[PDB]
């Protein structure tokens, strides 16, 4: 027995909305989370 | 008046996503391959050392 | 002789300078969408 999906994989759209309102801090708060992965997680990478 | 027996065949049928030779592909649902560059689907390789 | 017997000889002789200018088939053309085999789906699947 094996498992799969039920019907082909659908496109989905990203990039409409780009919202360009993009602050300071949540840029630093991104970043500091982004780096800790490196030595957390090497090969899950969000 | 007296019956009559029908004996129908049946087929099994065929969908190629229950198959299991769809472990070798990625099946993509798609619309419009018409708006495609030619020959042109770059993929950019980094190999570390 | 073919390019000056042409009309418009201002923009004929600069339109046929694209075969030198032009390296990839996307150069003079912006970027605007992306279209995701899911939501993020890989690095290694093929984005358009």
């Amino acid at each position: 027995a094996m498992s799969g999906p039920a019907a082909y994989a659908s496109y989905v759209v990203r990039g409409a909305n780009l919202v360009t309102a993009v602050s300071y801090g949540r840029a630093m708060r991104n970043f500091e989370q982004f780096m800790a992965r490196i030595v957390d997680h090497p090969n899950a990478l969000p | 008046e007296a019956l009559l027996g029908v004996y129908t065949n049946v087929v099994e049928f065929v969908k190629f996503l229950e198959t299991a030779l769809a472990a070798a592909c990625v099946n993509t649902e798609f619309k419009d391959l018409r708006r495609m560059i030619d020959g042109k689907i770059q993929f950019k390789i980094s190999m570390p050392t | 002789a073919t390019l000056e017997q042409r009309p418009f000889p201002y923009l004929a002789t600069e339109a046929n300078l694209l075969t030198q200018i032009k390296e990839s088939a996307a150069d003079g053309l912006f970027k605007s969408f992306q279209l995701l085999l899911g939501k993020d789906a890989r690095e290694g699947s093929v984005r358009f």
